[PDB]
């Protein structure tokens, strides 16, 4: 059972410590900022499951920027909007099952620091195209993971398969990937959720719209800076 | 039993690279064009110019490195040929955003704070060690997220990540005739911390601001197939035939 | 090689030692 | 003073050198290390991480068509369904993968490799593979009694969805040369084949055309050195906005 | 003799060096160095002495009327004063202070600020201030209801005629860059923002119109690094009798 | 745990920077001006030339430094052109008031006393140290008062505080084409003890025998307006607008 | 930087130690 | 070899300087050293006569 | 709120611990099912999948 | 400064040590 | 001759001595 806060989630599984890191708060000889740092413990760490997104035959994949999806989202949110800075890791937990007779597979891979690139152009990915919110996004070119480089190396980022034969969920641990201790969330999105049918949903059976849901829990948010809200 | 001491990223990366490159003229500039380099180029140093370089260190998300900026001056004549000019070169470092000079007699050229470095060209080349000047504690190569807190900032462009601006002229005057003054400019990234190894770019590059993608029109690098075809994926290409 | 006859700790030469 | 002569060899700039240079910057106060994850203090740690085969490398394969390999019920016996050439080196379905991009930035190699095949059929789905490393020397074996007598494994899709064909290193030499001669001693690997040990055996409610993902990585045998270029990547011209680093 | 090669950066002239060089005057006998008041080790003990904000940089402040702020008795509630742009390495009321002239000497900067509002009404004047200081991000607050939620002061005009308003170190980065974009989250620095907390209240033989002066300093924690020419000073000529000195 | 070493004065003040700078012709002055350099220039070596390093010494009352002068040679030619020569320069260092040269081949070059340099313009930069030679303890950067024991001294200009004078002329003699030869001198002071800081300067400099000021017609850095203008004390000026 | 081959104190490098 | 660089102020003869320079006379004997009257070791010892 | 993610896998019932979140130590009953002292909260059942 | 790398007593420096 | 002031073993000089 993966229990955060009043959140909780009834597993049965295999997780992923993101490079092998576990979340933790700052430590203070890498502090920056002079004043404490506030720590919503209860409040924030805990599971935001996102909207569910159909898992089609014709799916190219799907990516959430975080914390993108969650600035807007409970007293992670707010506390997003009401200061200046934060340092978070993320638990993500995605949930997506189907039936025994269903094939399919996921690359739920989740990317550090995914700058964008727009396909056969020069110019460079405006804001509405990467500042998505919590609807998240759809690669254009999952093939090439929207950036040139290859889905075939994406496995050298922390990921884990949703193999629709063997399991049904994957969780992706993330510490707090940045070169700077803490940031600004709104102008900066640390990880990306990418999930990516790299086999894509086929069965002889009765069509079910089978959905991807997408559980991310915050992990030792700290935040800084209290002003009003944005 | 075989060492591995090649694959080291202080290895991979220390390569003395091409990293700039401009061959600009040198002669009266009193009715030249605004845009062409009146003696003197500025150059906001980038890892991104040039291809090769910039693949291997998009190799990670996060770097510390400690540029050695090695400057090698080369020069050409643009009827007849006289003997090539010993032409004193400086080379001053300007931060992201200051005050890069205007003019080649500029009073920006004194250098009271900004580290120069006079070289000439019959010298060897002007080797400084640029060091490890990102705010953060470590340059973001790539940077999801925007600059400015209004959203028309530009996107992946970390100013943190930017080394700064290379202005180098030409020390000499004007001279009768017309030289072509080629700069090139060699960094080699050392005492290197590399973290969060990424994919390495296939498709080829379009911009230095970004990471747009094209592929080539048919296999290999292609959008639609990265890898070149073969016929089946039961035929072997290169199978031996006795 | 271990001529390093600056003042600086970043003037050396790449730390290629592991 | 000290009488000192120039050897051969004073004033050029050799690019790989290792020399302390003159800092630009004097009493420069660093930014203080903070810890990032993930460090990578040597390349063969992003080489040993598995990473896709694009064993579809066909055409009509379009884009993420090129990672699975489709098998299917197979009315006949023992047949062939891919065969993957081994140049880590060269072009081919080992090319895009973290054990061959990083491996072409060199010239020798050694070690072993590891295939994972990751099946991604229904659960309901039985059946069984044979996964033949034909060390070089003959053609590609195309029956199955052919390319048995190699390196094989036996894998059942029951419980095990996945496995480790460890390629051994079988190699006269200590390394492996890359060449623009594919068939030479010194380049050539051998050949991984994929035969039908028995069938896929689908039920009515399971779609037959089940996929295979492969993947690639390197053990901790596995070594690269003289260092070299990429073919993977070149430009003809600069790219854009690269006079506007320096206007 | 010795077997000696040169290096790229031989014979360039570093200006940012440290070489010994060849003196001048040989056996050399200086001057003994006398005991002078005030010996300045490092410039951040420049920077650490407050100094005179110019927050009225107005239009119609001719002068010396620049430093002072003329708050007055107001007749509406919690009415804004005053605004502070905070950027150090920018323009502004921050530029011809000691942490601003010496800042822009250098890039990268650190640690907090203290600024000291030094009231300047009759000893009669009573009332009270707010001093917040808003984190970026935002807009500049222009309510008190919005601009209190940040770090704030309540400053009384009674025995208290001076403040300590500390900004404190709030940024992600360890240090802050200085740009021609003053809206860069690695360069601005927040806003520091003053309303009348309850009002300026005076007798009828005090003057109405009474003065903040401002002032700012650092604190330890200030640190300044990647210097830099200082664009405060520049000239286009050669200045008055330049030649006189080689005539 | 900042380190603060990159704002000590000692590493604040010692940037090598340009103190001097003439392009003198070098050719038959058979035939020129009285006032032109017949080969040779004296410089009373002094800080305030260059408006750069004058405002960064000119924060201190008093300072304790030794001028590492480093004096940058670069030659060009004034229809026709040949190659650049290989001139040797002497740079014969005079103190404050005493014998200056007034021919290019006289007799006071012979240097029987006198600090010399010959150096080439192939070669390095001659680099050389010259002393903390006040005979005060402090070189006064600003001298309230006046040096003669009459009413006609001039203000602020101690003798003491002044180097010297920097004699350079071209060892060569005169060649059958006219070249320019530019001479940039360049100070670092160095061993610094720094007394008293004071304002930095905000009105542009008008003299370096003086601090007179007249400030740009408008602001910034203008006289009644140091500080660049802007609406009204409650408008902030680049503020986020979302 | 400890390289003084001068007979002269003042003529060493930048005291730049503190 | 031993990588070396030239610094600034190479190949410059100052001439105050104080360098051990190449003898042209070598294993040259010199005079030796007969006791003369009146040496000076400074110059302050010519200035303090009257 | 306070939810709990369900699979129907391996797992065919929960415990969903409605938790004691009250102001009083007690809970009264009244014909005021909306008073503070009387209302307990609501369970919810949404399709995660 | 101590370096004198030749066999002869007179090719020193100038001994300016008093 | 004991000069190799490179980081690789093979950069030495020719190993004459038998």
């Amino acid at each position: 059972q993966l229990k955060l806060g009043n959140s909780a989630i009834v597993t049965q599984a295999n997780y992923c410590c993101a490079y092998g890191e576990w979340p933790n708060y700052l430590p203070d000889h890498e502090a920056v900022a002079i004043d404490k740092p506030t720590q919503p413990e209860t409040a924030t760490d805990r599971f935001y499951t996102l909207k569910s997104v159909k898992w089609e035959t014709g799916s190219t994949g799907w990516w959430w920027k975080l914390p993108d999806a969650l600035n807007n989202i409970g007293m992670f949110g707010q506390n997003v909007q009401h200061h200046y800075l934060y340092r978070s890791g993320f638990l993500i937990h995605v949930q997506c099952n189907a039936t025994k007779f269903h094939q399919g597979a996921l690359l739920v891979v989740a990317i550090p620091e995914h700058q964008r690139g727009a396909h056969n152009t020069n110019t460079s990915p405006g804001f509405d195209d990467i500042m998505k919110g919590e609807e998240g996004g759809t690669f254009n070119h999952p093939y090439v993971l929207d950036d040139g480089t290859s889905l075939a190396c994406a496995t050298i980022f922390p990921h884990q398969w949703i193999n629709l034969r063997t399991n049904n969920s994957a969780t992706i641990v993330l510490p707090w990937m940045n070169a700077a201790p803490m940031d600004f969330p709104l102008r900066h999105n640390q990880w990306t959720l990418a999930i990516i049918p790299v086999v894509p949903l086929g069965t002889r059976t009765t069509s079910s719209m089978v959905p991807i849901t997408v559980s991310i829990a915050p992990m030792c948010c700290e935040f800084n800076g209290l002003r009003h809200a944005i | 039993q075989h060492g591995v001491s090649e694959t080291l990223v202080e290895n991979f990366l220390s390569r003395a690279a091409l990293v700039s490159k401009r061959s600009f003229e040198y002669k009266d500039h009193t009715s030249s064009t605004a845009r062409a380099d009146k003696n003197f180029f500025k150059w906001t140093i980038n890892t991104r110019s040039f291809v090769q370089l910039r693949r291997k260190l998009e190799l990670f998300t996060y770097l510390r490195f400690d540029a050695e900026i090695t400057i090698l001056t080369t020069v050409a004549v643009n009827n007849t040929y006289v003997g090539l000019p010993d032409l004193t070169l400086q080379a001053m470092f300007v931060p992201t955003g200051a005050l890069t000079p205007e003019k080649q007699d500029s009073f920006h050229w004194q250098s009271g704070s900004n580290a120069s470095v006079f070289f000439k060209i019959s010298d060897p080349p002007a080797r400084i060690t640029i060091p490890f000047m990102c705010i953060n504690s470590a340059y973001s190569v790539f940077y999801d997220g925007f600059a400015g807190f209004e959203k028309n900032g530009l996107y992946g462009i970390n100013p943190a990540d930017t080394i700064g601006n290379l202005c180098v002229r030409i020390v000499n005057e004007h001279q009768p005739v017309g030289f072509t003054v080629t700069v090139r400019v060699y960094m080699k990234p050392k005492h290197i911390k590399a973290w969060a190894p990424r994919p390495p770019r296939t498709l080829p590059y379009m911009s230095i601001a970004n990471a747009n993608y094209k592929g080539k029109e048919r296999a290999p690098n292609a959008l639609s197939a990265i890898i070149g075809n073969r016929d089946s994926v039961k035929t072997m290409p290169h199978n031996i035939v006795n | 090689n271990q001529i390093n006859f600056y003042k600086d700790s970043y003037a050396a030469s790449a730390s290629k030692q592991d | 003073g000290v009488p000192t002569y120039l050897l051969p060899g004073s004033g050029q700039f050799l690019t790989t050198d290792d020399h302390s240079s003159a800092p630009a910057l004097p009493c420069f106060n660093p930014t203080p290390e903070m810890h990032i994850p993930g460090q990578v203090r040597n390349m063969l740690e992003v080489v040993q991480v598995e990473s896709m085969m694009e064993i579809n490398n066909t055409e009509s394969a379009v884009g993420m068509e090129r990672l699975k390999v489709d098998i299917s019920a197979l009315t006949d016996v023992d047949q062939l369904l891919f065969n993957i050439p081994l140049d880590i080196q060269l072009d081919g379905p080992l090319r895009n993968t973290l054990v061959g991009n990083i491996s072409r930035y060199y010239t020798h190699w050694s070690g072993s490799l590891e295939m994972t095949f990751m099946f991604c059929g229904s659960f309901m789905a039985a059946g069984k593979l044979i996964l033949c490393y034909t060390p070089p020397g003959g053609s590609c074996p195309t029956t199955r009694e052919t390319a048995m007598l190699g390196t094989h494994i036996v894998w059942d899709f029951g419980l095990q969805s996945s496995v480790t064909l460890i390629i051994p290193w079988i190699s006269g030499s200590h390394y492996r040369m890359f060449n623009n001669d594919a068939k030479s001693t010194n380049a050539n690997v051998g050949y991984v084949t994929c035969f039908m040990q028995t069938n896929l055996i689908v039920p009515s409610e399971s779609s037959d055309t089940c996929s295979l993902i492969g993947f690639i990585a390197a053990k901790d045998d596995f070594s690269l050195r003289l260092m070299r270029d990429s073919p993977d990547i070149g430009q003809l011209d600069h790219l854009h906005a690269a006079e506007a680093a320096y206007q």
